């Protein structure tokens, strides 16, 4: 009954202030992420994540999701997938040199 | 944003 337009990590087109406000939520664990729609880029997507540190608190790392002109995506040239979910799974298993392994999603 | 490196 669900679809790519309503996944556990799909919110739609949100604003920028609300973006850092959803991941910076002090009530969020380190590793939460979300897949919003392109806002300051082409009609692609944007996978943001959350991180913590003993420097000041918790910040947010925005990882723009690339889009292959053929019909796919790849935040990096070494990671291409044919489904926003597939890319969300790889990052949700091996940071592959990322800042953290995707584990939670935006509430 | 952040690059995957």
């Amino acid at each position: 009954m669900d679809s790519i337009q309503a996944e556990e990590w799909y919110f739609g087109k949100i604003t920028r202030r609300e973006s850092e406000r959803l991941l910076l939520n002090a009530e969020n664990p380190r590793g939460t992420f979300l897949v919003r729609e392109s806002e300051t880029t082409k009609g692609a997507y944007c996978l943001s994540v959350s991180d913590f540190d003993n420097a000041k608190g918790l910040n947010v790392k925005h990882y723009k999701i690339r889009k292959l002109d053929s019909g796919g995506f790849y935040i990096t040239s070494r990671t291409q997938f044919n489904s926003l979910q597939q890319l969300v799974a790889y990052y949700s298993k091996h940071a592959d040199g990322l800042c953290h392994r995707l584990t939670t999603v935006c509430p | 944003y952040e690059e995957i490196e």
